[PDB]
Order: structure tokens, then C-alpha cells, then sequence
RNA sequence: AAACGGCUCUAAUCUAUUAG
DNA sequence: TAATAGATTAGAGCCGTTTA
């Protein structure tokens, strides 16, 4: 009481899987080679022993293979044995294959047309071996069969895996955040973003991590300043939220610290010999051509060429302190014509970025980002941000590591 | 620019399920960039293409493609710029186990230019609409109201929600933010982090990977490296794990598409769709409230 | 070195109560929940638009293959998946022969005139927008 | 506008401060 | 009113179709 489906396996896998799963759904014991995970002895034994019908797929590739042809031949031998005219039912699917060029052993057989409306063909199949007396539907059997073979090859496995993030932690912070009462030594029209070291104008003060005499070369009114006026706050209390006074609120001073971090990163990369591109909300920092050995760091290429343009891996970094003091970076691709001059129009930049990211993937992005970050490190495992003469901001070379108990097998 | 939005808006009064199909979609091969391949290359996705269209054609024709697998209404509200307009999308399960997903419409207008929040009266009106819809579809009040949005709920509007919600009903407000710069890579394989992993930063805030590598799909739902969505339980009491489970469940109901899952929860996406549809044209009294007239 | 919590994939139900993770595969094996009997397609567009819609509808009737058939399942065909007829020979066609407002209004009043006046029922109107 | 994504661009608001 | 930030938010458009 088995329905046998014979087919060209790689070509007709999809049709065979669909039809077999449906037929198991309606409640018909179906035997197929792709339904089972020598074998030929079993194939012949089931063709000869208890199969009721023998459905043969008749695609353009289903009549030119020795295997399908000779399982069809043995099926015909069985058909003559049973003294039953209703044994072999062709299932023609291919539009390019006409009712000519069909195999001689099956040409006389009344096929079931699947060329149009596969559902109509399956309906013909069902109303055919309904009154042909071929032996309660249970579609859960079809679902289980789908899960057992077509699904178990790729599913959720309890496998430990390790992930590299884009969050590069801040190793250490300057001990004291200092506000300087620069009442007249700082002109009110001066841009403190132009200062060689990060500084913010909060409450008429100069919110900065630097000492009181760093801003000297460009701001020569500031010497002879009494250091007692400046207010210094322990950065640990700021980060932990302990320091929340009427002078400054905790969120505000954390925001000032973050702005100092961002400005420090910006001016450090200004001194790190990396070119800048004005993003929508930030700055993208990338490498020109010819600035890396074979245009690569270690063994990871950061700058390359595609369709007459030069693509450059670039990074845009900001600082946040909610989960931990950490710099989050964003990976971008910046396109140039000759590698030295930036492309003026942004539509071509966006189109080329999409085209390049079409073929870039997890491993490529991760290795390029890690290569960039480690290329910004003067230390073996740290990046320096110059916020003060005696104070620096340390960014870990290795980003936050993560791990997972459940993962997937990687086919490549 | 606004052809589809205006057309869908002007069909709302006389309820007519309409699907706009571009010629460049149905027969993409004919239209060519005049120097090479067609302007839209659908060859790799033809079946998928057909899939989506068929599902859409099966949805707007009054067919239900797939359900979800109680007592909790998930309501995503999204604000559209015009004055700002808040539009909701509600989904829940009734006694018949046939998930009800229609979406609450009749956008509530905040006069403020950039206050992506609801005045107390508008918040009470929206929550009353949603709660009464639950009561009418289930003959009893819901056990929980799961509000999620792309914006954080203020104290005033959440307090209004609390006054207007009935007793023995817990309501939770979640800020679901996309494009959070946390690109979590994979160091051993060449393929991205698989879909479903979550980074619990805190008992109330976390990162969820509603998109990424799928084992069953044997590839990634997102190109390049997936961008996780930040799920923050801004208001109310709820387990972060149950919240992330609910968000992953919501990422399955995108009847507008035939895709394994989408990056953001479906309720927010459909609230955004109906919000664009409403704000396209003039005000419509008692809008149809069913997605097939907007999506 | 942080714990990453795993959230099990939620199952979306399909016909006959069977649940599958992939909507497409669940549709192919089981099919949708409610059995609408068919789609009385309505088309609002030009002659070439109607021809394009009819040709693509007939293409939908037959199976259509993705390039990579494991990462995105095949399409068994509309009747194969959904169990309802959406043939292109039962189509209700409305011929089309500030600027956004007028262009919207043309397809609009065609649709209301057909929904109000025409005897034939249309379950969903497929506005084939020209390009 | 089949759709989902990645990206790019722009704008606004809320906070804290400084100059009108 | 203007400015400098961070944090949130919203709008568009635009390319590719998810490494077998
Ligand atoms: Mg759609």
C-alpha cells in the first residue's frame, strides 16, 4: 500500500518533496528516495513487495538518466506481474518537454498533467487513486516528516559560540572632572571646540578633564589662575551616579563626560592621520590609499578597489556610559575616485556603499572593524585619547566579548 | 511621492480592499535601464516575489494566511508628523484562538511640534478605544495591556493611561528602538549572529536580535550584519524575557509580506502604515480599522 | 563575556492546526486558515497594464522558482498553496487612457464607479500603476 | 507602490549651558 | 531669538534580494 515516486533527484527535488509531503498529509503511505535519509536492494524490494501505485515524474530531466529509466523498467516488470493495468502513472511537469520525446516505456501511459496548476494535477492524482481503490488523514505526520529530514539538517543546536561586539570598553577615566571659572580669561565669543583639548562651557565654567594650564598656547589670558576656583569631582561618583547635586545633575555631568569623550576621539583621530567625511550626524574616519602595507593591516584589507572607484573602511565613534563606560563605533564604506579625493555627490556614495556591502558579510565586517581599532592603538591593547597632559582616556583594543549557549552549524 | 498613500486614504470611506501593483514589479523584465539589466532585478526572488504578492492578494481578498501561537493585548502606537498624530495597532487572542489583528485608528492629535507623546485626554481616549475593542471581541477585559512604541512614554501620559485603565489589569509600556549602534559580530564563523539571541543589559532594558542568521532559512534575514532592536521596558512591571518572547512573536504577523520575519515587531510596522495612510489625506470619521484597507 | 539569552522561535499556525516557523513552508505544506473560495480580481489600468497583470497572474498559477531554493522556498502555485482560484480570465478591468491629486482621483472614481454601478463583484482591486 | 532589510541624507523636539 | 552639545524622534529616498 505504498505510493512510489521516481524522479530526477537534484532537478525535481522541490516538486517531489511538495507532492510527497502533501500525499502523506492526505494519509497515503509514500515512498521516495529524498523522503529517506544497499539502498538499491531496498528500492527494488519496495517496488516489488507492497507498493500499490508507481508514480513517475516526467520532467525534461526525468527521462534521460539511467537510474530513473531502469527503476521505471523494473516498475514496469512489476506492473506486468500484478496483472493490473493501473500501476504506473506519469506526472508531467515540464513545459519544454512535450508529449513527444517522452520515454517509450511510458509513452502509452495516461499521464497526469502538472504543467499548469500543480493543485489541479494533485487533484487529478487524488481523484484518480480514490476510485482506483488505493488505501484517515493526519497532517501532523507530514509536519513531522518535514521536521525530520528537510529541517533537522539546519536547526537550533545547543552549541556555545563567541561574538565580538562593536562596543569597545573604556579601560580607565581621568580621576577628576574639572570645571574652571574662566570669567574673563576665556572670551565669550571663543569656540571651545577649537581648543586643542576637549572642553565644554557649562555654568560659565570650562568643563574639561584637562589641567588648568593646558589651554595656554591658544588662550594666553588663562595663566596666573588660582586653582582653588576650579571644582574637581571624582569621576567614579559621576559614573556610579553618586554625585547628584544642585550644582550639576548626574545625567548632565554624564552627558558632559560623553561630549568630552566624543570631542577627544575626534581630535585624537585628527592627530591619527585618518581622513574625515561629514556623515549625516557624525564624522566617518577612514584611511586613504597607499597608507597601509599592501593596503592592509596584519592580513585584513581596509582599502580596496571596485568599479574604477576606491572603497575605504571607515568608522564613526561615540561614547556612552549606561551599561558601562564604552565607545560604540559604526562601520561605513567611503568611496573615492582616485583614492585621494572624496566623491562630492552623496547619491553615488550611497549607491556604491550598497554595491560594496552586497558582497560583505559578518566575518569581513568584523575583521575590518577589529583591524581598524587595533590600527588606532599605540598601545598593544589600548587606544589613547588626549583629554589632559597627565590624564588620558583608555579604550580597550578588544571590544566587549559575548557568548551564547545556542547557535547554528556554519556551512561554508 | 504620495500616490499610494492618497489613493489608499480616499478609498477608506467606501471600504474597498485595494492593492497597488507597479508595472515595474509584475513584469520587471520588459523595463530595462537602457544599457543593461532591468532596473529592478527580481530574478533571484521571483518565487518569493510571487509569494508576497499572492499572500497580499490572499489577505486583501479576506483570507487569513497564518495565525500566532493569551489574555494579553499587544498595542503598538506610532506618531506621524503632519501637529503630530498617534495611531495604534492592536493584536490579541480571543476564545476561538483566532488571533485578532486589526489596529486602532482615528489618530489622536498632539498639537505640539515635537512632543511625540499623548496629552492625557488623547491617551485616555486611545486606551478606552483599545480596551473596549478587547471587551467587544472577547466579552471580558484583558489580563494585560502590552503597549510598545518607538518613543518613551512620559510620566503624564502614562499616568493618564493608569487612571483610564480598569482594575486587575496590568499595563506595560515598551520603547522599541531600532538602529542602535551595537554591531555584534561572529568571530569563529563567516556568518552573522543567529536570529533570536538577546543581550540583557538590565532587568528592564535589553538588545534583541529579531533578525539575523536563521538555521532553518540557512541564511540571514538581513544583509551585511544585523542591527538589533533595543527593547526597553519603560513603564510597568514585566519580565524582560517574556517581553522579548512577545516581541519575537510579533515579528511573525507581517501579512503585508511573505517573509520569514521582519526586523521590527509587526504592530509598530502596521501602525506606521495606517498612520501614513491617514495623514495622507483629510480627516476621516471612524476609519475602517482593518489592515487590508491600509496595507 | 556576557550571557546571551536565547528566545525560542515562535510557531505560526496554519491549516489543520499544524504550526511551522517559516510562513512560506507552512503555507506550502498546510495552507492558510480560512478557505475563501476565490479572488474576483479587479484591475484598474491601461491595456498594457491589464495584459501585464493577466500574464503575471497566469505565471503565478504555475510554480515559479527562486534562484536559491533553500534560503527561500519555491512557490507551488496559487491554487497549490492557498486552495482558492485566482485565475486571470475572471478579471474585472477598468481602462485608463494637484497632479498627484488628479492621478489618484482618476483611479479612485474608476474604482467607486465600478464598485457602485457594476454588477460583477470584485474582492480586491489591483491598481496596476503605470511606469 | 510585492516585500524585508541594510545604508545615506535631512529635519524637528526635550534637556543643561552660554551668548540675545 | 541665536549657539554648543547629548539623547531621542521622525521623515524620506536608495540599493540588493540575504555568502549555497
Ligand atoms: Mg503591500
Amino acid at each position: 500500500n505504498k505510493i512510489f515516486i521516481s524522479h530526477a533527484t537534484p532537478e525535481d527535488d522541490d516538486f517531489t518533496r511538495w507532492l510527497s509531503l502533501k500525499l502523506i498529509g492526505l494519509g497515503y503511505e509514500v515512498w521516495c528516495d529524498i523522503l529517506f535519509l544497499d539502498f538499491w536492494s531496498t528500492i527494488e524490494k519496495e517496488i516489488r513487495e507492497n507498493t500499490c501505485k508507481f508514480l513517475i515524474v516526467s520532467s525534461t530531466a526525468g527521462n534521460k538518466r539511467e537510474g530513473v529509466l531502469k527503476e521505471l523498467a523494473v516498475a514496469t516488470k512489476v506492473k506486468k506481474h500484478l496483472q493490473d493495468d493501473m500501476f504506473i502513472i506519469p506526472l508531467a511537469i515540464d513545459e519544454n518537454l512535450s508529449y513527444d520525446d517522452i520515454n517509450i516505456e511510458i509513452v502509452r501511459l495516461n499521464a497526469i498533467d502538472f504543467k499548469k496548476s500543480w493543485a489541479k494535477g494533485l487533484q487529478d492524482l487524488l481523484d484518480a487513486f480514490e476510485k482506483q481503490n488505493v488505501p484517515p488523514p493526519d497532517h501532523s505526520k507530514s509536519n513531522l516528516l518535514y521536521q525530520q529530514i528537510f529541517l533537522h539538517d539546519k536547526q537550533a543546536i545547543e552549541k556555545e559560540e563567541t561574538y565580538d561586539s562593536n562596543w569597545f570598553p573604556i579601560i580607565s577615566f581621568p580621576n577628576e572632572l574639572r570645571f574652571h571659572r574662566y570669567d574673563w580669561r576665556l572670551p565669550k565669543q571663543f569656540d571651545v571646540r577649537t581648543l586643542a583639548f576637549p572642553a565644554i562651557r557649562y555654568k560659565e565654567y570650562l568643563c574639561t578633564f584637562a589641567w588648568e594650564y593646558d589651554f595656554i598656547h591658544q588662550l594666553p589670558k588663562t595663566e596666573t589662575y588660582n586653582g582653588q576656583e576650579s571644582i574637581r569631582i571624582s569621576t567614579s561618583d559621576i559614573l556610579s551616579g553618586r554625585y547628584d547635586t544642585d550644582f550639576i545633575r548626574n545625567y548632565e555631568c554624564q552627558r558632559l563626560i560623553v561630549q568630552l569623550i566624543n570631542k577627544a576621539f575626534e581630535l585624537r583621530m585628527k592627530d591619527k592621520n585618518v581622513r574625515e567625511y561629514q556623515m549625516s550626524k557624525t564624522f566617518a574616519y577612514w584611511i586613504e590609499k597607499g597608507k597601509l602595507e599592501k593596503d592592509k593591516f596584519e592580513k585584513i584589507k581596509l582599502v580596496g578597489k571596485q568599479k574604477n572607484k576606491y572603497w575605504h573602511f571607515g568608522i564613526s565613534a561615540a561614547g556612552k556610559l549606561y551599561p558601562s563606560p564604552v565607545l560604540m563605533v559604526s562601520s561605513h564604506i567611503i568611496f573615492t575616485m582616485d583614492g585621494i579625493n572624496l566623491i562630492k555627490s552623496k547619491s553615488i556614495q550611497h549607491s556604491s556603499r550598497r554595491k560594496q556591502g552586497k558582497n560583505w558579510w559578518n566575518d569581513k565586517w568584523r575583521e575590518k572593524l577589529l583591524a581598524f581599532i587595533r590600527f588606532l592603538s599605540d598601545d598593544q591593547n589600548a587606544i589613547y585619547l588626549n583629554v589632559g597632559s597627565e590624564e588620558k582616556i583608555l579604550i580597550s583594543n578588544k571590544p566587549l566579548k559575548f557568548f551564547g549557549k545556542m547557535s547554528y552549524v556554519t556551512p561554508s | 511621492a504620495q500616490f499610494h498613500d492618497q489613493l489608499k486614504a480616499r478609498l477608506l470611506e467606501h471600504t474597498i480592499p485595494t492593492q497597488i501593483l507597479r508595472e515595474s514589479t509584475l513584469a520587471w523584465r520588459d523595463f530595462k535601464n537602457t544599457f543593461g539589466a532591468p532596473i529592478r532585478d527580481f530574478s533571484k526572488i521571483e518565487g518569493h516575489l510571487a509569494w508576497t504578492i499572492s499572500t497580499a492578494a490572499y489577505y486583501k481578498a479576506g483570507g487569513k494566511p497564518w495565525k500566532l501561537g493569551p489574555g494579553v493585548c499587544y498595542l503598538g502606537l506610532v506618531y506621524k508628523k503632519i501637529q503630530n498624530a498617534c495611531c495604534a495597532a492592536q493584536m490579541f487572542l480571543d476564545n476561538g484562538d483566532g488571533t485578532v489583528f486589526k489596529g486602532e485608528v482615528g489618530p489622536w492629535y498632539n498639537p505640539e511640534k515635537g512632543e511625540y507623546h499623548l496629552k492625557p485626554k488623547e491617551a485616555k481616549a486611545l486606551l478606552t478605544q483599545a480596551l473596549e475593542s478587547y471587551k467587544e471581541q472577547n466579552k471580558s477585559y484583558p489580563k494585560e495591556v502590552f503597549i510598545h512604541a518607538r518613543t518613551r512614554f512620559n510620566d503624564e501620559e502614562w499616568n493618564a493611561f493608569n487612571e483610564v485603565t480598569p482594575k486587575n489589569t496590568n499595563l506595560v509600556g515598551v520603547t522599541i528602538t531600532k538602529s542602535k549602534p551595537l554591531k555584534l559580530y561572529k568571530t569563529e564563523g563567516a556568518f552573522p549572529i543567529m536570529r533570536g539571541n538577546a543581550y540583557i543589559v538590565d532587568e528592564k532594558k535589553a538588545f534583541l536580535w529579531t533578525l539575523g542568521f536563521v538555521p532553518k532559512l540557512q541564511s540571514t534575514l538581513s544583509m551585511e550584519v544585523p542591527n538589533p532592536i533595543f527593547i526597553e521596558i519603560n513603564k510597568g512591571e514585566a519580565e524582560i524575557q517574556q517581553v522579548l518572547k512577545d516581541i519575537l512573536a510579533l515579528t511573525k504577523l507581517n501579512y503585508n509580506a511573505c517573509i520569514y520575519a521582519d526586523g521590527e515587531p509587526v504592530t509598530l510596522r502596521f501602525a506606521n502604515k495606517i498612520g501614513e495612510i491617514l495623514t495622507a489625506s483629510t480627516e476621516i470619521k471612524t476609519p475602517p480599522l482593518a489592515f487590508k484597507y491600509y496595507i | 563575556m556576557k550571557e546571551l539569552i536565547y528566545i525560542e522561535e515562535p510557531s505560526i499556525l496554519f491549516a489543520h492546526g499544524q504550526k511551522c516557523t517559516d510562513p512560506r513552508d507552512g503555507l506550502a505544506l498546510f495552507g492558510p486558515l480560512n478557505q475563501i473560495y476565490g479572488i474576483k480580481s479587479g484591475v484598474v489600468g491601461t491595456q498594457k497594464g491589464l495584459q501585464i497583470f493577466k500574464s503575471y497572474l497566469d505565471k503565478i498559477q504555475k510554480p515559479i522558482y527562486n534562484h536559491n531554493n533553500i534560503t527561500r522556498p519555491m512557490f507551488p502555485g496559487f491554487e497549490a498553496v492557498f486552495g482558492c482560484k485566482w485565475e486571470s480570465q475572471n478579471i474585472v478591468f477598468k481602462e485608463i487612457t494637484k497632479r498627484t491629486y488628479d492621478l489618484v482621483t482618476l483611479f479612485n472614481d474608476k474604482i467607486i464607479t465600478a464598485n457602485k454601478n457594476d454588477e460583477e463583484r470584485v474582492d480586491v482591486w489591483f491598481v496596476i500603476v503605470p511606469e
